[PDB]
C-alpha cells in the first residue's frame, strides 16, 4: 500500500505518430502500443509508437494477436530499439474519449504485467486545429474505495491537469476513472534541428527566389491591392465625414463597436511593403 | 518526369531518432533508411519510413550491407496497417556522396522502381534547405563518356497537410507565422544576405580552389553555362529603367500620402480625446 | 468563385472549399457533387438521373 | 540630509533609468504575444461550417 507522483513523459517521437495515426484514424477502432523503459517508480519514458493493423471485431483482447505482437517486439530487439513495452493506446471518435467496459476490461487484462499501464486516446476528429492538448488515463484500484481515492503527492500541478476541465467527463465519469499530467522535453537537436526545419519550411530554396517577385509584383498586382485599399479607406471616411456631428453633439458614450482606426493601421502595414522592398530593389539594382 | 516533390518533416525527425538510439557507441556512420512515399501521383509525397541495419567498411569504400527479409516484413506490415503508401527509394545521412551509393542504390534499382536520394546533414549546422531530391536516371553525355548514373537535382518542399504543423507549432511555441508587416519582413531582408553570404562564399571557395588544383574532369561544359548566366547582367547602365525608377517612386510617393494622411486621421481620438477627457476629469476632480 | 454552400440531402446545409485537382467547369451550380467526411473536399461529381 | 540628498537620489535616478530598456522589452514584446494569440483564436474560424438561424 503506498503510492507516489508520477508524471508521463511525452516527446515528439509519440506525438507525431499520434497525428499520423489520427489522420489515419478511421472511425472504425484501431489499436496500438507504446514502448519505453522504465528507470524508477514515479516516471514513465516513451520512445517507441508503432500502430496496428484494423479489424471488423475492434478494441479487444482477442484482435492482439500474440505471436504478431512478439514478433514485431522480437524484430525491435535485434535492431537499436532495445526497450519494453509500456501500455497500449487508441481512438475513440464521436463519442467521446471515455472508456466503455471493454476498454476497462481488456485494460485490466493487459494492466497484469506492467503496473503502471500507461492509456493515451487521441481524437483529433473534432477537436480543433488550434490546441492539440492531450489527455493520459490511468487505471485505479477498486479496493481504493474505503481509502482516499488518488493520495497522489505534489498538488501543484492539479492546475496544468485542470486545463480539460469538461463538465461532463472529468467529474461526469470521474468515479473509479482519473487521470494524470502530462509534460514534454526537447534536446538542442530538436531544438535546432526543428526549428531551422520549420523557418526553412517557410522560406525559400535559396532564400533569394521569391523576393524579387514580389519587389516586382508591387507594380503590377499590389497595385489592385492599393486602389482596393484606397477604396475600402473612402468607404471608411465617408462615414468619418459623418462621425464629428455625433462627436461634436453627444461625447458621452460610445455605441459603436468599431474601432476604426487599428483597421487602418493594419492598412498602413500592408502599405509598407513597398518601402521596405525599395531597399530591396536598390540592393538588387545596385549589386 | 518529376518535376517537384514533398518531403514532411517526419522522415527528418526519424533521422533525428536515429541520432538519439545511437547509445554512444562511436561510429556514427551513414545510416541508411528506407523512403516511402506515394508514387502513384506525379508528385512524391513522403509520409513515413524506418530503418534498415546499414554498415560499411573503414578501408574499402565498397562494402554495403542491406536486408531483403526485412525489408519485406517491414513493408509486408506496413503495408497491412496502410496500402496507401510503397516502397520509392532510400536516403542516407552522410553529407559526402561516395562511390558506393551506386552499388547500394543500384538494389533497389533492380528490385524497385527507380529510386530518389536524398542527402542530409549530421549536424543541423548547415542554414539551407537540408533535403535535395536527387533522381536516379542515366543521361548521355556529350564529351563521350560512358552512361553511368547521375543524380539530378529535384527541387524539393517541406510542408506539412493537416495535423503535423499543428503539432510542430505546439511543441516550439516560439516560432511565429507568417505575420505580414514590419518585423517578419525587415528579419528577412536583414538576414537574407548572410542566407546568401554563407551559401555562394561557401561555394566560390571550393569552387576557386577546383578550378586550378583540380582534376578528374567533373563536366566543364556546365561551367560555361555557369559562367555564361553570371554574365547574363553586363553592369546595365540603367539608362532606360529610369522610368521604372520614377514608376517604383511614384508608388512610394503614394505610400507617403497614405501614411500622412491616414496617420492624420488618426490623430484625430487621440488629439481630441487628450484635450476633453483632461480638462474634464480636472474640472470635475475635485 | 472559390467557396460555394452546399446542400446535404439529410436536410443540414454546409460549405466546402474548393481542391487543386478540380477546376472550375463542374464547380459551376445547378451540379450535383460529392463530398468527404473529413475537410469537406470534393472528389468528384454526381450526375442527376 | 541636505546635501545626502543627492547621492541618495542617485539611487533612484538608476532604479528609474533602468526601467526604460524593461519597458521597451514589455512593450515590444506583449505585442508579439498579441498577434500570436490574436492568429491562434483567428485560425479557429475554419471555412467548412453549418448555417443556422
Ligand atoms: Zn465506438
Amino acid at each position: 500500500a503506498v503510492d507516489t507522483a508520477e508524471q508521463v513523459y511525452i516527446s515528439s517521437l509519440a506525438l507525431l505518430k499520434m497525428l499520423k495515426h489520427g489522420r489515419a484514424g478511421v472511425p472504425m477502432e484501431v489499436m496500438g502500443l507504446m514502448l519505453g523503459e522504465f528507470v524508477d517508480d514515479y516516471t514513465v519514458r516513451v520512445i517507441d509508437v508503432f500502430a496496428m493493423p484494423q479489424s471488423g471485431t475492434g478494441v479487444s483482447v482477442e484482435a492482439v494477436d500474440p505471436v504478431f505482437q512478439a514478433k514485431m517486439l522480437d524484430m525491435l530487439k535485434q535492431t537499436g530499439r532495445p526497450e519494453m513495452v509500456v501500455g497500449w493506446y487508441h481512438s475513440h471518435p464521436g463519442f467521446g474519449c471515455w472508456l466503455s467496459g471493454v476498454d476497462i476490461n481488456t485494460q485490466q487484462s493487459f494492466e497484469a504485467l506492467s503496473e503502471r499501464a500507461v492509456a493515451v486516446v487521441v481524437d483529433p476528429i473534432q477537436s480543433v486545429k488550434g490546441k492539440v492538448v492531450i489527455d493520459a488515463f490511468r487505471l485505479i484500484n477498486a479496493n481504493m474505495m474505503v481509502l482516499g481515492h488518488e493520495p497522489r503527492q505534489t498538488t501543484s500541478n492539479l492546475g496544468h491537469l485542470n486545463k480539460p476541465s469538461i463538465q461532463a467527463l472529468i467529474h461526469g465519469l470521474n468515479r473509479h476513472y482519473y487521470s494524470i499530467t502530462i509534460n514534454y522535453r526537447k534536446n538542442e537537436l530538436e531544438q535546432k534541428m526543428l526549428l531551422n526545419l520549420h523557418k526553412k519550411s517557410w522560406m525559400e530554396g535559396l532564400t533569394l527566389q521569391d523576393y524579387s517577385e514580389h519587389c516586382k509584383h508591387n507594380e503590377s498586382v499590389v497595385k489592385e491591392m492599393l486602389e482596393l485599399a484606397k477604396n475600402y479607406n473612402k468607404a471608411v471616411e465617408e462615414e468619418d465625414k459623418m462621425t464629428p456631428e455625433q462627436l461634436a453633439i453627444k461625447n458621452v458614450g460610445k455605441q459603436d463597436p468599431k474601432r476604426h482606426l487599428e483597421e487602418h493601421v493594419d492598412v498602413l502595414m500592408t502599405s509598407n511593403i513597398v518601402q521596405c522592398l525599395a531597399a530591396m530593389l536598390d540592393t538588387v539594382v545596385f549589386k | 518526369a518529376v518535376q517537384k516533390v514533398v518531403v514532411h518533416p517526419l522522415v527528418l525527425l526519424s533521422v533525428v531518432d536515429h541520432f538519439n538510439r545511437i547509445g554512444k557507441v562511436g561510429n556514427q556512420k551513414r545510416v541508411v533508411g528506407v523512403l516511402l512515399g506515394s508514387w502513384q501521383k506525379k508528385v512524391l509525397d513522403v509520409s513515413n519510413s524506418f530503418a534498415v541495419p546499414f554498415d560499411e567498411d573503414d578501408k574499402d569504400d565498397s562494402v554495403w550491407f542491406l536486408d531483403h527479409d526485412y525489408l519485406e516484413n517491414m513493408y509486408g506490415m506496413f503495408k497491412k496497417v496502410n496500402a496507401r503508401e510503397r516502397i520509392v527509394g532510400w536516403y542516407h545521412t552522410g553529407p559526402k556522396l561516395h562511390k558506393n551509393d551506386i552499388a547500394i542504390n543500384e538494389l533497389m534499382k533492380r528490385y524497385c522502381p527507380n529510386s530518389v536520394l536524398v542527402i542530409i546533414d549530421v549536424k543541423p549546422k548547415d542554414l539551407g534547405l537540408p533535403t535535395e531530391a536527387y533522381i536516379s536516371v542515366e543521361e548521355v553525355h556529350d564529351d563521350g563518356t560512358p552512361t553511368s548514373k547521375t543524380f539530378e537535382h529535384v527541387t524539393s518542399e517541406i510542408g506539412a497537410e493537416e495535423a503535423e504543423e499543428v503539432g510542430v507549432e505546439h511543441l516550439l511555441r516560439d516560432i511565429k507565422d507568417t505575420t505580414v508587416g514590419t518585423l517578419s519582413q525587415r528579419i528577412t531582408n536583414q538576414v537574407h544576405g548572410l542566407k546568401g553570404l554563407n551559401s555562394k562564399l561557401l561555394d566560390i571557395r571550393s569552387y576557386l580552389e577546383k578550378v586550378a588544383t583540380g582534376k578528374l574532369p567533373i563536366n566543364h561544359q556546365i561551367i560555361y553555362q555557369l559562367q555564361d548566366v553570371f554574365n547574363l547582367l553586363p553592369d546595365v547602365s540603367l539608362q532606360e529603367f529610369v522610368k521604372a525608377f520614377y514608376l517604383k517612386t511614384n508608388d512610394q510617393m503614394v505610400v507617403v500620402y497614405l501614411a500622412s494622411l491616414i496617420r492624420s486621421v488618426v490623430a484625430l481620438h487621440n488629439l481630441i480625446n487628450n484635450k476633453i477627457a483632461n480638462r474634464d476629469a480636472e474640472k470635475k476632480e475635485g | 468563385e472559390e467557396k460555394f454552400i452546399v446542400k446535404a440531402t439529410n436536410g443540414p446545409r454546409y460549405v466546402v472549399g474548393c481542391r487543386r485537382q478540380l477546376d472550375k467547369s463542374k464547380l459551376k451550380p445547378g451540379t450535383r457533387v460529392a463530398l468527404d467526411m473529413t475537410t469537406l473536399t470534393i472528389m468528384r461529381y454526381l450526375p442527376r438521373e | 540630509d541636505l546635501y545626502s540628498r543627492y547621492k541618495k537620489l542617485q539611487q533612484e535616478l538608476e532604479f528609474l533609468e533602468v526601467q526604460e530598456e524593461y519597458i521597451k522589452d514589455e512593450q515590444k514584446n506583449l505585442k508579439k504575444e498579441f498577434l500570436h494569440a490574436q492568429e491562434e483564436v483567428k485560425r479557429i474560424q475554419s471555412i467548412p461550417l453549418v448555417i443556422g438561424q
